[PDB]
């Protein structure tokens, strides 16, 4: 047979000329059943058709094919479990993707495709099936349904050959978790190889923390239950003795600081063998290596132990590197944020020696800001340069708009709200603003701040608000009267250290006073202030407006922002009224924790807190009532009663109604002790404590010689004491603190409550 | 989906003779921990520890002792028994989650020796010519002289990444054993040094693990979870038939047909001569059952809701139905001496007309 | 013992 | 002023005696890049003239600088040197 | 949505797409293009859809159909049409809902730029040339306003060979804008600053000699 | 949103203009990458371009 022609039936999407291309034989060719054959499987070959079929016509070369549909529509059912989008990247393997072409054929594969999927997702009985409809124009349509079963869980973790420690206590430092209380928050028990392998890294390190030199892990087994539901996970050890550190040597490229080095790498005998310190030793040559100017110093130990002494010697290589310079720093991503608002947080100088460390912090300083999902960072050398480098960043911005919500509860206040939206990177400049409020049972509260965090390059900030506050004595278990206010405030901020700063600024403020319950101690103010109100009636009223100087300093070095163990924290404000206003007065006030470990496990620890206050008038005039100090209540002195520490009122036609005074001493003494009946796998979650406090309150202008039928509130020998017991953890509703204490020295007018709780926050 | 309960009429009426309980039961762990009897005595056990021994027909309590470590700030450990209870001679011999295996002396429960193995006991032990072996977490055979407790023999066999919970008991027979794998293949060593004889794959995720083999008339037959039923010759891993069946459960074998329950729930009957089926009883799908057991002439099958069904062979039909009790049924039964015992996931220990 | 607002406490002896 | 937490703020290249200690009179500029490494800054404006500058401000004390400037031949070679150790 | 022969399918969506919002004029386009991929309509049918989706603000579509058009056929004859698009594309980009948008990223601005001239200079004789011209000569005062700002912030920072080298760099990448003459006293600042007077002499005789 | 860049406006800017060179002295090579291409002719600038497609 001869091509006389050839003729195409069925080609109605792929090109007759991309066809004719395409097959082995062209026109005028010598032909027979194996040249047709041929043809036929280079068709198949092709991809783009499932059925071809091919004759010897008359006079052409016959062939008649059906190409594979063309998929226009992908819809899913049942797959609520995972996320749309999530199976749309899942199927973008083995070709399944819209406007292209595929057969019936290939479903088993996506079958297994998606039931691997929800295998590794964790839903080991899942099951998928698909629904296929073909449309004219060869067109074709898919459904797929899904089943999402049940996600396992894991049943038990288990450690055997430990005999140093309990297997609780190395349990309780993993990710994965066997045990979930329902009233606490240590974590879910689902399983991923990542938090396994973390998880036996951690158990690796906590092993050569303490000395255990030949520490090795065995085999890894993981099993599944029948129902497979349940999944079981087993490690296996061994260790051996403790050894001790017979000494360090150190050599290689040095580059002349080896004396340097050197006093950095002693250690004292008799020490046990110590990762962390060796890691830290290593870091610590890395970093003066670095100050020098060296970009990659690369050092490495390998430890040397001798089994008859139970002795390491430790031996450390140094390689010093070379020295390279920062041509140029690029930020990508950006698209919003200004510029400056990244290079800010850099530590690497553009056009100075290279820093990797510097590098790297800086990336982490831009991390902490929170305005981006993601950042990256690349070091290329640039073309035709031996020693020149490029340091260019990767960025992807997140929405910092946000609002919302709480709510809490305790015997302090009662019900609390609160409710505000806040906007961190207003125009993508840096700048935050926020408006926020808040409702107590006697308080309610709103305010609008904005706020520069750079104000000059050094870190300074300035910031101010505008605020509105309604306060109702009597519902606070005072003596009755009513302040409303509202005013301004504008402030700096002055970081000089990594621990402590300075603060400063100027205020204005605006009272209104009104239903005034009359008596001595606040009808002195008043006489003090020049005004003669009405001794029979309440409906007297009174205005004032003041301008206030303020500053403060903060000193912070606290182990940890929750449950710490070391450090300490103090706080100092103070308050004076420029010229000019109506009031004349100043106030001062401090505040105190310390902690101090008396165990080498940080298990069992001291606490002990201070809080001091004064103020009086300039001259003439006295400090007004409203501005008095508060003692009792839970957050002051345990076992009293809200505000009930302090001076009594007395009216003009006494009673347990308290006033509080000018002057306050708060001292307070605690010991942390573990928690007795928790099982060990999560027993540290919860702080359990042993408490003794005590403080006085007392006024200072009390003029006693007067009033010789009253007890002496200018005394500050009436000092009260109580002592209890109190403990703490993370609720799932929110924080949570109880207390349970007993007042063993009080007085006269002195209310008691002795169980008091909180709840969330307020 | 789980099937609901059937409704049948009962040719008879069975009832509880008498029900003792020991401690706590296994719980809602995966375990092979069950009671057993021989010389109308039983013993039970729980997972914290508190092994119990009681007699047969009154079911009172004759001793009683606990193998936990007892000493802390009020608080106590506990010794995770797993393995299976077994007696022979004047021991008893139960396995640990962490890796002990216990020989306490019939007479009054004293500890008789304490050795540890390689990894987590698991299989229920079996006892031969002085002889026990253990068949490990961690994919280790081992073998322990009876007498002092000294470790005899040592074989180790490959384990994949991912496997089922549980391990083969091995089975013993013309002075060579046969124990199943985790790798779906089946392996048989000499009892005295541990020499391998022969070898061969049973089965075709990709989980594939064996139950305990069974051995009569000079063949040997095995299944495999998601495998192939076999029948292999005892003198090397030669396959005469083969059938796609597997289950993780037991099996038993009797005259010339073979009981089984599916890693389905489907009760199924088949030859010894071939690999045919001679009846079908497919209502019980997906609720879990237990391995079955052959007494007073019925097959008698537990269920996880806490219902006992009976069976009969004769023709795959349901004779009887009980409610027992609420907490379950896991483990497998027990059988001998014309007394049906069974305990639940609960300590409670049941006694069967 | 008194429902002080929301509190609960004592505005006896 | 200087007691606000600034950071340190190194600038230019970074030269130790036993560099600059090196250079002599008639090296190409190969040389001198080979002893030195290659400059930050050289003259735009038509003059074959290399700065090196080696400037640091640390911590909380005040700046220090050195300057070493080498002026090079049509040829590549170098004809004048200047160093000038201590800032004005 | 309903289902019809492409002549009044393409009638249709031309009568609504020549007036009216662009919301419903593109929803016919892709139901024409998804079920008659293959036809007369096809260039047609790409063309108005690359127009709708610029028009319609679906800035990522019109880059993949853009993208897709200009290696599925690169011998249009209108392709200077589809290469002026893409540069619009990239150039609207570069701004969004005013306050000064110099700071930000500029690669959309260097895409644009890149792309513009590669029009101008492949068809110089294209209606599109002269607007395509008057872009890219805003677009190039754009790119040096970014390094003027960075060298503004160096020079308040404290670093001046950053300074110096940054403006020498925007003198020999942009030595004809206004962004650069009012950036040289930087570079002048930072000369007198390390004490190299020499150089700042050299730096006051340009500014005095030029205005 | 940023629908306004799809009828831009006021694309129109400063001319731009060249640096002399002062005496004895010269000014740094230009790169040459961004050099703005000349033109010849007159056309439409602004909204007098049609954008629909031909
Ligand atoms: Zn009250």
């Amino acid at each position: 047979f001869v091509v006389k022609d050839i003729h195409f039936e069925g080609l109605q999407r792929v090109a007759v000329g991309a066809a004719l291309l395409s097959m082995p034989v062209r026109t005028g060719d010598t032909v027979n059943d194996e040249d047709i054959s041929n043809t036929i499987r280079a068709l198949f070959a092709t991809g783009n058709f499932e059925d071809v079929r091919v004759l010897r016509d008359g006079d052409t070369l016959l062939v008649q094919v059906k190409e594979r549909p063309t998929i226009a529509s992908i819809t899913f059912s049942g797959n609520k479990s995972v996320k749309d989008d999530m199976l749309k990247q899942n199927l973008e393997a083995s070709g399944v993707r819209v406007g292209e072409s595929l057969d019936r054929t290939t479903i088993a594969d996506i079958e297994k495709g998606l039931e691997d999927f929800y295998y590794s997702v964790g839903k080991y009985s899942a099951s998928v099936k698909a629904v296929v409809t073909p449309l004219p124009r060869n067109r074709v349509d898919l459904k797929l349904v899904f089943q999402e079963g049940v996600s396992a869980e894991i049943q038990q973790i288990n450690i055997v050959g430990n005999h140093a420690f309990t297997t609780d206590e190395l349990i309780s430092h993993f990710q994965l978790r066997d045990e979930v209380p329902w009233w606490n928050v240590v974590g879910d028990r689902k399983y991923q190889k990542q938090k396994l392998a973390g998880d036996l890294e951690t158990l690796r390190s906590y092993y050569l923390d303490r000395g255990y030199a030949r520490f090795n892990i065995d085999s890894t087994q993981v099993s599944l239950t029948p129902d497979k539901k349940g999944i079981y996970v087993t490690v296996n050890i061994t260790e051996g003795d403790q050894y001790k550190l017979s000494g360090v040597e150190v050599s290689g490229n040095l580059a002349g600081h080896s004396a340097e080095i050197e006093q950095l790498t002693k250690i004292e005998p008799g020490e046990l063998y110590n990762g962390t310190k060796v890691t830290k030793m290593e870091d610590d040559i890395k970093k003066l290596l670095g100050r020098y100017g060296y970009a990659y110093p690369r050092v490495q130990s390998m430890p040397e132990i001798n089994d008859a002494d139970k002795t390491v010697k430790l031996r450390v290589n140094v390689d010093a590197g070379n020295r390279f310079y920062v041509r140029k720093i690029r930020f990508e991503g950006n698209d919003t944020s200004k510029d400056a608002v990244l290079r800010r947080e850099m530590r690497q100088m553009e056009g100075a020696w290279l820093g990797s460390d510097l590098v790297d912090q800086g990336k982490e300083r831009l991390n902490r800001l929170g305005f981006f999902e993601t950042v990256d960072t690349d070091t290329q050398r640039v073309p035709g340069s031996p020693d020149q480098v490029d340091v260019v960043y990767k960025v992807k911005e997140r929405n910092t708009g946000s609002f919302n919500f709480g709510i809490g509860y305790g015997t302090e206040s009662g019900v609390s709200f609160q409710a505000g939206v806040q906007q961190d990177n207003w125009l993508g400049t840096g700048y935050a603003v926020g408006i926020n409020g808040t409702k107590n049972d006697y308080q309610t509260y709103a305010e609008l701040s904005v706020t520069n965090p750079y104000f000059t390059v050094d870190g300074v900030s300035l910031g101010g608000r505008l605020f509105y506050n309604d306060f109702q004595a009597d519902d606070a278990d005072l003596s009755d009267y009513t302040n409303k206010s509202y005013g301004t405030d504008v402030t700096l901020g002055f970081p000089i250290n990594e621990y402590n700063s300075l603060r400063a600024g100027l205020g204005y403020v605006h009272n209104s006073l009104s239903n005034m319950q009359p008596q001595v101690a606040m009808w002195r103010y008043l006489y003090s202030m020049g005004e003669h109100p009405s001794t029979s009636d309440q409906d007297n009223s009174f205005k004032t407006d003041d301008f206030t100087f303020n500053y403060g300093w903060t000193y912070n070095k606290l182990d940890r922002g929750y449950f710490p163990t070391d450090g300490s924290r103090v706080n100092l404000t103070g308050k004076v009224t420029i010229p000019g206003s109506d009031n004349e007065y100043y106030k001062v006030t401090l505040d105190t924790a310390t902690y101090v470990p008396i165990d080498d496990d940080h298990k069992w620890v001291v606490l002990g807190r201070t809080r001091w206050g004064y103020g009086d008038g300039l001259g003439g005039k006295e400090m007004p009532f409203y501005e008095n100090f508060y003692a009792g209540g839970s957050s002051t002195v345990r076992g009293f009663q809200s505000n009930t520490i302090g001076p009594k009122a007395v009216y003009f036609p006494k009673s347990d109604d308290a006033v509080g005074g000018n002057a306050m001493a708060v001292a307070s003494l605690e010991f942390i002790t573990p928690t007795p009946f928790i099982s060990d796998k999560y027993a540290n979650s919860v702080r359990t404590s042993f408490f003794w406090d005590m403080g006085t309150v007392w006024d200072t202008n009390w003029d006693s010689s007067q009033y010789s039928g009253y007890p002496d509130y200018s005394d500050p020998s009436n000092i009260r004491m109580s002592a209890g017991i109190a403990l703490q953890w993370m609720s799932p509703l929110g924080p949570l603190v109880f207390s349970y204490a007993q007042p063993f020295k009080k007085y006269d007018g002195d209310k008691a409550e002795q169980f008091q709780f909180n709840i969330g926050k307020t | 989906k789980m099937s609901p309960l059937p409704t049948v009429e009962n040719q008879f009426t069975p009832t509880t003779a008498w029900s003792t309980s020991v401690g706590s039961g296994i719980g809602n762990f995966y375990s092979n921990l069950h009671p057993a009897l021989a010389d109308n005595v039983v013993y039970a056990a729980d997972r914290a520890g508190l092994v119990k021994a009681l007699n047969a027909d009154d079911g009172k309590e004759i001793w009683s002792v606990s193998l936990a470590e007892k000493d802390g700030w009020f608080s106590k450990e506990p010794a995770l028994l797993s393995g299976g209870v077994t007696v022979s001679g004047g021991h008893v011999y139960i396995g640990s989650e962490k890796a002990q295996v216990y020989a306490l002396n019939t007479s009054d429960g004293t500890v008789a020796w304490q050795t540890k193995v390689a990894g987590e006991a698991l299989s229920r032990p079996v006892v031969s010519d002085g002889l026990v072996l253990i068949h490990t977490s961690n994919g280790q055979l081992q073998a322990l002289n009876e007498a002092d407790g000294a470790v005899k023999w040592t074989v180790n066999l490959d384990m994949p990444s991912l496997s089922l919970r549980g391990e083969s008991a091995p089975t013993t027979a013309f002075g060579a054993a046969v124990v199943g794998g985790d790798n779906g293949r089946v392996s048989a060593v000499l009892m005295e040094q541990g020499q391998m004889i022969w070898q061969q794959r049973i089965s075709q995720r990709l989980s594939d693990v064996d139950t305990t083999p069974v051995v009569v008339n000079g063949v040997v037959f095995a299944l495999a979870y998601n495998g192939n039923l076999t029948a292999l010759d005892l003198r090397s891993g030669q396959i005469m038939w083969k059938r796609e069946l597997g289950s993780v459960n037991d099996f038993i074998v009797d005259g010339n047909r073979i009981y089984l329950v599916d890693q389905n729930d489907r009760v199924m009957a088949l030859t010894i001569d071939g690999g045919v089926t001679l009846w079908t009883q497919s209502d019980l799908l997906h609720r879990l059952l237990t391995s079955p057991v052959l007494y007073n002439g019925n097959l008698v099958v537990g269920d996880s809701e806490g219902y006992l069904h009976w069976i009969n062979v004769e023709d795959g039909r349901f004779v009887a139905q009980q409610k027992v009790d609420s907490s379950g049924f896991q483990t497998e039964p027990v059988a001998a001496d014309g007394k049906l015992l069974i305990q639940a996931k609960d300590g409670t220990v049941y006694s069967i007309t | 013992f008194a429902a002080h607002g929301s509190r609960y406490h004592r505005h006896c002896g | 002023e200087r007691v606000v937490y600034r950071p340190d703020i190194n600038q230019g290249n970074y030269l130790t005696a036993n560099d600059v200690s090196k250079i002599r009179v008639g090296m190409t500029q190969q040389q001198v890049a080979y002893a030195l490494g290659t400059p930050l800054m050289s003259d735009p404006f038509g003059t074959n003239t290399w700065f090196y500058v080696f400037r640091q401000q640390p911590g909380h004390e005040g700046v220090t600088q050195q300057t070493l400037t080498l002026t090079f031949n049509s040829s590549g070679v170098l004809t004048n040197i200047d160093n000038k150790p201590a800032l004005s | 949505v309903p289902d019809n022969p492409p002549n009044e399918i393409y009638a249709t969506a031309q009568q609504k797409l020549q007036d009216g919002n662009w919301r419903q004029a593109i929803t016919q386009l892709e139901a024409l293009d998804n079920r008659y991929p293959f036809g007369p309509y096809s260039q047609q049918v790409q063309l108005d859809l690359i127009y709708a989706y610029y028009k319609n603000a679906d800035l990522p579509l019109a880059q993949a159909a853009i993208d897709r058009f200009i290696r599925l056929n690169p011998t249009h004859p209108n392709i200077d049409y589809v290469m002026y698009m893409r540069g619009l594309t990239n150039m609207a980009l570069d701004d969004s809902a005013g306050v000064d948008r110099s700071d930000r990223d500029p690669q959309h601005a260097r895409a644009a730029f890149s792309d513009f001239s590669k029009l101008v200079r492949g068809y110089p004789n294209s209606q599109y040339t002269t607007d395509a011209t008057k872009r890219l000569v805003f677009l190039k005062d754009r790119l040096a306003k970014y390094e003027y700002s960075v060298a503004e912030y160096y020079t308040e920072r404290g670093a001046w060979v950053a300074v110096v080298n940054r403006v020498e760099g925007m003198l020999r990448d942009y030595p004809d804008t206004q962004a650069t003459r009012d950036a040289l006293p930087l570079m002048e600042n930072a000369y007198r600053q390390m004490q190299m007077n020499a150089q700042a002499e050299k730096v006051a005789k340009i500014i005095a000699a030029n205005s | 949103k940023r629908q306004v860049s799809g009828d831009e406006a006021y694309l129109e800017a400063a001319p731009l203009a060249e640096l002399h060179a002062p005496a004895g002295m010269i000014l740094p090579v230009t790169s040459g990458d961004y050099a703005i291409p000349v033109t010849n002719g007159s056309g439409a600038v602004g909204k007098a371009l049609d954008i629909r497609p031909p």
